[PDB]
């Protein structure tokens, strides 16, 4: 929700010790570049960080 | 001073190669190995447009 905002302002969400569910996330979105860096895409999904 | 052999238009690259699963939603890429190809190459041709 809200106007998202510039590169060089963009707004932050940590998350520490919460359930988090990309099925129902990222449902809402449809992906037009996926680019990952040390890990897999998949890793995100499944590995507990 | 050397005729013999030809000039294409351009240069050309891939810089993405990944596939669609049957859910539609999940990307996997394909890491090509030593000396063979990509199946990526099947869908397009020796120009890029
Ligand atoms: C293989 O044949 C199909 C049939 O049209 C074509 O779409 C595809 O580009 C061809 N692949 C190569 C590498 O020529």
């Amino acid at each position: 929700s809200g106007t998202p905002p510039q590169v060089y302002n963009f707004k932050r969400l940590v998350f520490t010790n919460c359930n988090y569910n990309l099925t129902k996330l990222l449902s809402l979105f449809s992906v037009n570049d996926f680019t990952c860096s040390q890990i897999s895409p998949a890793a995100i999904a499944s590995n507990c960080y | 001073n050397l005729t013999t052999i030809t000039k294409p238009l351009k240069y050309s690259y891939i810089n993405k190669c990944s596939r669609l699963l049957s859910d539609d939603r999940t990307e996997v890429p394909q890491l090509v190995n030593a000396n063979q190809y990509s199946p990526c190459v099947s869908i397009v041709p020796s120009t890029v447009w």
